[PDB]
RNA sequence: AGGAGAGGUA
DNA sequence: GGGTATTCGCCGTGTACCTCTCCT
DNA sequence: ACGGCGAATACCC
């Protein structure tokens, strides 16, 4: 609860349950891309908060783009 | 104090042992399940019931995943429900799964 | 669909039991004496049940995986994995049939009902004490007639042969195997057409409900008598060794041996043509052995083992508090889990906990193995596992980076509601206790005199996100049972904030003029100005108001030094009028309320932390203590008590001349003492509250700064009676029965009680302590029942379109308001328009009432509105968001997927331990108990009359017969009053007697609305007397589960007045609206259940068998061959898949959008 | 490994 | 024949945790 | 031990 607020994301998503579903899809796609093991052990963040933050900034993803069918 | 990550399990039900003298494991009782239900935590409640206690095939895969940094989850059925349906048919009753085409 | 969709429960034919098995067990041999190898055809054989070691046969000829599907020839054993011993059964070929004890003694008996003979007569034929004529033959006899084995020779010189009769279980099996079900339906439906439903047209009704059940499924009735027995796999009744050459064997092997050793005995007795007088004694012994194997205690006495303790059967490993359902399927001890003692740790942020290094290193151990083997410290996991046990230096920083943004949940001992689990962010401490933020303690109900806590680790990203988004302690700001906050400062945060914001009249630095918070700070830190001195301060800040606009607060206000020192923590949006008062507990909760409603979530969790720090700091700097002179004893006490004594002496002076009997030694002396107790408790607050100064001719009373007074008036800790006993007088005490001990304790704890006064106060103390522990069972039972009746209620859609509800008003006592219409209509949406008395409307139907719309209800003189209740929702198997209303914990409208049932059940139950004198009343309400001698209502209208022959059956003459003829007659006892006078015109629902109010005589005579009104005001008048506050939308989502079955009136496809679940009546009465035209749809009447009957009458057998009465439920489910669509909350945890609520709904919904987008 | 009895904590 | 009026059996009675000895 | 519920049977309308 340092610098990612759940109130910041409840302006984009619904129900506080949709937030969990969408954030988990985003996080799973981040983690199934590498994101570690090579050079950034203590130089990055957790995919959970990285995915939860891109929703609170209208960043790399919005709810409609989060699919990647 | 007593923490535990993975120890050794029972024989009949295949859940963890309990009591800090063997290696313990805390009882996530039923009142503690009503609370996860009142939050709507479905993913937290599905793994505290299968991959953490007695999904025999799921424990090994969860441990092998964490140590290797992967993601995969099948929750086949808790091995203590196979124990119950196997002793309800040790009476004269037939409890079984089905596919509902009608 | 790739996995089962239902679970069905049948009856097992002998032909299908022999298909489960893999061989017959014949000898009661478990294991070899000296070597540890199974016998040949015993309870543990390896040709039957499977190999003992993985991928090798018993003798050792094929020990490999290279031989997958080989069966050996030296031994009949198979080369396969040894897990199959958990799954693979065999059987026992009985030579005598034996009944199944469940289908005989489960009350009712599905066997004494097929034949229509009382079980007292079936038990004689089944345990060899009488005969039955399987066939009377051409002989004149009857069929199901009991021939005494002596009277079996009735005319053996004239009856002889050419008819059949026997005894045992083959008698009953032959009576079942040849019994014409269609024909008994024929001549039984001809016996129920009579409509003579007095005494026989109820006992004949159940028999055909049973006989049509067998025609429907396919189960022959002769399968209730076993001709073959199955034996459990061996790895489920295990033979683990013991310390020192022993075996802690099971009781399922004892009871299997006690059956094989009578089967074999009776078999080779049959071979020899041994006499019948002993072969029958054997057969009766084979039957009781099987009845004990299935469950001992039903019929036998106590069939008992070595340690004089009765053996545990198969029907005990699935039932009761220690069976399989509870204790193993709603249970499950878990990994990645720990425990410790909790300490206070007051420098934490509300979202944090202190976690020892020693615990956190165990709990997070595979994460650490991976992060070692990742960042080039160990190559294979063995060296990493090795450096974790030596506790190197490179390990304690990896552990700090691994648990960084990885939350954990903490739980306390009884999880009474859902705030008993919250997620936190761990920070490694050193020590062995857990640090718990001071503000999350009233949620958990914890303090720090010994309590412990458990820590669980979420493992998956969908559970790590669920921990942050839903459970994390920063989201749980308000109660789900009310709207009130749960992070309100409590005890010595309240005392610091109360202390610095009081004010002293003539103080040092009084009247100064400051322009900032930096000014008052700098001037205070110099020791030159008081903290209670009145000052003037200049403010300039923005303040949001009710509508949402933002005006500007300016000027120069009159403050105190201490209040203005709090101005630094107030956020922008809140007015300084909040802090500019004395800050008792109530006002701090109001500050937090406003901060949440006007500013939101993180603003409130920052304001709370800052108030915590300020209170902790300024209670210290104050040096506030308690001595023995704070307990100031009034100066009138001795004279007050002496006058009470002289009055007591005069009362007994009266009594000695026989002028009064019970008053002159009771109810008068006790009133003298009860009045003096409170006069002295009044004098004691005029001494601990007031003060005195007279410096500049200043002789007057000022509010005291006494430390005992300031602790109570702060609302921090302490009452007026607790303070009355320390420095007033303790007054009257109670003997446990309840009466008052005539001699009052005229001493307080400060001067000290004597020994004859300290004795009489131990009765009450022991009575209280005894109540306290013999009551949590009463409340835990009620809570568990409520969670089983209301569990599967979930909000599943936004609107149902209904337009019906309930009339809400103020719940007056008949003397005064006691609760306003506002605070009762907040959060509830409107079902009808709210037109005013002049004619114009204010609010349309369908408006979610909130705080900005309920003033219109009170400012415009409205006093009865029609709110969309959940007793009246039109949704099937769920609720809608617009009939529920507000969330009560988010201060919004509910979301789709929000489990209102559990939330509703553990908000009536959690305060259970706080009300007992009470809890029996809410039990007798939620259980719909038809009370003793309740009343008698009025079924029909007309005029009133009467008539009786003094036969204690006073009839009714409600037939007015003035408009024609009428048939309106009743009966009653002759020793009771009929509330209707000798004449009246009483319509449906009038009372022709007086007494309690039956909740079933309100549901058919007055409809659903009077019943809802009754139970709703009744359940709340019991919680409000103890000051407990539950929203009445929680009692209404439980009454909805008491009205869910109806008694039929018409018929389209079902029987008559037989009950039925509404969601069944409603779906067919909607096919007929399509199928034929309206096809006389079906008309029905709602009836009322209890919370236990409603939960046992469920349409799920898996969910009712988990609850209680497991055998009474499983026998019926197997005879009716019921099917369980999983469909529910509890049904879905037994088989381990996502519950249909919360995130389990939303993943289905949000995935329905993908297959659409790929099309 | 499991169960009994007895005590104790919250 | 119908309708009570006892009479008798069945099912239920909070959560988590620690220690000891004794039996198998 | 206590309570509440339900099937069983005997004693009067
Ligand atoms: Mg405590
Ligand atoms: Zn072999
Ligand atoms: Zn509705």
């Amino acid at each position: 609860m340092a610098r990612v607020t759940v109130e910041d994301c409840l302006d984009k998503v619904e129900t506080r349950f949709d937030l969990v579903v969408l954030a988990s899809m985003r996080a799973n796609k981040i983690l199934k891309n590498g994101y570690s093991e090579s050079m950034e052990n203590e130089k990055k963040e957790k995919a959970t908060v990285v995915a939860l933050r891109e929703i609170a900034e209208s960043e790399i993803t919005s709810e409609q783009i989060l699919r990647n069918e | 104090m007593h923490a535990r990550s993975t120890g050794s399990y029972s024989l009949v039900t295949q859940q963890p042992l309990g009591g800090k003298a063997q290696f313990g494991g805390q009882r996530f009782g039923e009142m503690e399940v009503w609370a996860l239900q009142a939050y709507g935590a479905a993913y937290t409640l599905r793994e505290m019931l299968t991959v953490k206690s007695d999904d025999i095939a799921g424990r090994s895969k969860m441990y092998k995943n964490i140590v290797d940094g992967k993601l995969t989850m099948n929750v086949d059925v808790p091995e203590s429900f196979n124990v119950l349906r196997n002793e309800v048919r040790a009476l004269g009753i037939d409890m079984d799964f089905d596919y509902s085409s009608e | 669909s790739k996995k089962f969709d239902i679970i069905k429960i049948s009856l097992a034919s002998p032909e299908v039991i022999r298909s489960w098995s893999h061989g017959e067990v014949k000898k009661p041999e478990t294991i070899n004496y000296r070597t540890f190898k199974p016998e040949r055809d015993g309870l543990f054989c390896a040709k039957i049940f499977g190999p003992i070691k993985d991928y090798e046969c018993l003798c050792g000829k094929y020990k490999r995986l290279k031989h997958r599907g080989v069966v050996c020839e030296r031994c009949g054993v198979e080369v396969e994995q040894a897990k199959v011993r958990r799954e693979r059964m065999g059987h026992i070929d009985l030579v005598c049939p034996v009944v199944h004890i469940w289908y005989l003694k489960s009350l009712p008996s599905r066997i004494g009902l097929f034949l229509d003979m009382p079980l007292k007569n079936v038990e004689k034929v089944l345990y060899f004490e009488s005969y039955i004529v399987t066939d009377p033959g051409m002989t004149p006899l009857e069929k199901k007639q009991l021939l005494t084995d002596e009277e079996y020779a009735e005319a053996l010189e004239n009856y002889g042969y050419e008819f059949e009769a026997s005894m045992g279980a083959e008698a009953i099996r032959d009576l079942l195997a040849d019994t014409d079900i269609e024909s008994e339906i024929e001549l039984l439906q001809a016996e129920c057409e009579e409509s003579k439903s007095t005494a026989k047209k109820e006992k004949a009704i159940k028999r055909l409900r049973l006989l049509e059940t067998f025609q429907a499924s396919g189960n022959k009735p002769e399968w209730m008598v076993m001709t073959v027995l199955p034996v459990l796999p061996p790895d489920l009744r295990p033979l683990v060794p013991i310390e020192g050459g022993r075996f802690a064997t099971s009781d399922l092997n004892d009871l299997y041996r006690r059956v094989i050793n009578r089967n074999n005995r009776l078999k080779k007795l049959l071979d020899l043509n041994a006499p019948d007088i002993i072969v029958r004694n054997e057969k009766r012994m084979l039957q009781e052995a099987v009845d004990a194997l299935l469950d001992n205690g039903r019929r036998g006495r106590a069939v008992t083992g070595s340690n004089k303790r009765p053996l545990k059967s198969l029907a005990d490993m699935i039932k009761g508090k220690q069976g399989r359902f509870r204790q193993n399927l709603l249970g499950k001890r878990v990994d990645y889990s720990g425990r410790s003692v909790i300490t206070v740790g007051p420098s934490l942020r509300l979202h944090e906990c202190g976690l020892p290094k020693k615990m956190a290193l165990e709990l997070f151990k595979p994460f650490v193995y991976s992060k070692l083997r990742l960042g080039g410290h160990a190559t294979t996991i063995k060296q990493a596992k090795r450096m974790v046990e030596l506790e190197e230096a490179v390990v304690w920083d990896i552990l700090e980076t691994v648990i960084n943004e990885h939350p954990v949940l903490l739980n306390r001992a009884p999880t009474l509601h859902r705030l008993g689990i919250q997620a936190f962010e761990p920070r490694l401490i050193e020590g062995k206790a857990i640090q718990l933020h001071p503000l999350v303690c009233a949620a958990f109900n914890a303090d720090f005199d010994g309590d412990q806590m458990a820590v669980h680790v979420p493992l998956t990203v969908e559970s790590q996100l669920e921990a942050r988004v839903l459970m994390m302690s920063t989201n749980n700001i308000l109660s789900p049972a009310s709207g009130q906050p749960i992070i309100t400062p409590t005890q010595d945060i309240v005392l610091g904030l109360y202390y610095i914001t009081r004010e002293k009249e003539g103080a040092r630095g009084e009247g100064k003029l400051f322009s900032s918070y930096e000014d008052v700070s700098r001037a205070y830190n110099s020791g030159t100005i008081d903290i209670h001195a009145k000052i003037k301060l200049r403010i300039d800040r923005q303040v949001f108001d009710t509508k949402g606009n933002t005006y500007n607060e300016k000027g120069v206000v009159n403050t105190t030094v201490g209040r203005a020192l709090l101005l630094n923590i107030l956020p922008e949006g809140l007015s300084f009028s909040l802090l500019n008062k004395v800050l008792v507990k109530k006002e701090i909760s109001k500050i937090i309320n406003q901060a949440f409603r006007v500013l939101g979530g993180k603003a409130t969790v920052v304001l709370a932390d800052k108030l915590m720090y300020a209170g902790f700091k300024y209670s210290t700097l104050s040096g506030v203590s308690v001595g023995v002179d704070d307990m100031t004893i009034p100066d009138n006490k001795e004279a007050k008590i002496e006058e009470a004594e002289k009055e007591i002496k005069q009362i007994t002076e009266q009594y000695q001349s026989s002028l009064i009997t019970e008053n002159e030694r009771y109810n008068n002396i006790i009133n003298i003492w009860s009045k003096t107790s409170d006069e002295v408790g009044a004098s004691m607050m005029d001494a601990i509250s007031k003060d005195t100064v007279s410096i500049n001719g200043e002789k007057k009373e000022i509010e005291s700064f006494n430390s005992v007074y300031m602790m109570a008036k702060s609302g921090a800790r302490g009452s007026y009676n607790q303070m009355r006993q320390l420095a007033g007088m303790r007054g009257l005490m109670a003997k446990p029965d309840g009466t008052m001990i005539e001699t009052a304790i005229t001493a307080n704890f400060r001067e000290g009680l004597s020994v004859l006064q300290y004795f009489t106060s131990t009765h009450g103390a022991r009575k209280g302590l005894a109540d306290t522990a013999l009551k949590t069972a009463n409340a835990g039972y009620l809570t568990r029942r409520l969670v089983d009746v209301a569990q599967d209620l979930v909000v599943i859609e936004e609107d149902c379109g209904t337009d019906d509800g309930l009339m809400f008003s103020a719940i007056v006592e008949d003397g005064e308001v006691k609760v306003p219409l506002v605070e009762r209509a907040l959060g509830r949406t409107l079902a009808a328009d709210v037109v005013t008395e002049k004619g114009v409307v204010l609010l349309e139907a369908g408006t979610l009432l909130d705080e900005n719309l309920v003033e219109l209800l009170d400012d415009n003189g409205i006093d009865m509105i029609k709110v969309r209740s959940p007793i009246t929702c039109k949704t099937r198997r769920g609720l809608c968001a617009k009939c529920y209303g507000r969330d009560l914990a988010r201060e919004r409208q509910v979301n789709v997927g929000e489990s209102v049932g559990v939330i509703a059940a553990q908000s009536i139950g959690e305060p259970g331990t706080q009300l007992t004198m009470g809890l029996p009343r809410v039990a007798e309400l939620f259980e719909a108990r038809r009370p003793k001698d309740a009343a008698i209502l009025s079924p029909c209208d007309g005029m009133v009359r009467l008539g009786n022959r003094d036969t204690k059956e006073k009839q009714r003459i409600e037939i007015i017969d003035k408009n024609g003829h009428i048939v309106e007659e009743i009966l009653l006892p002759k020793s009771r009053h009929l509330v209707v006078f000798d004449g009246e015109q009483v319509s449906r629902g009038d009372v022709l007697a007086d007494g309690p109010t039956d909740p079933h005589d309100l549901l058919k005579y007055k409809g659903l609305e009077e019943f809802a009104d009754y139970i709703l005001i009744e359940a709340q008048s019991v919680y409000r007397m103890q000051g407990v506050v539950i929203n009445d939308k929680h009692i209404e989502t439980i009454v909805r589960q008491m009205l869910r079955k109806a008694v039929i009136l018409d018929e389209g496809d079902s029987k008559f007045v037989k009950d039925e679940s509404i969601e069944l009546v409603r779906i067919l009465e909607e096919n007929d609206k399509l199928r034929k035209q309206g096809k006389k749809e079906v008309e029905y009447e709602l009836v009322l259940m209890g919370i236990t009957r409603s939960s046992l009458s469920t349409e799920s057998f898996l969910s009712a068998a988990s609850f209680q009465e497991t055998t009474r439920v499983l026998t019926e489910a197997s005879i009716n061959s019921q099917i369980d669509n999983l469909r529910g909350l509890k049904e879905n945890v037994l088989i381990g898949r996502l519950i249909p609520a919360g995130t389990g709904l939303a993943v289905r919904k949000e995935s329905a959008k993908i297959e659409k987008m790929r099309e």
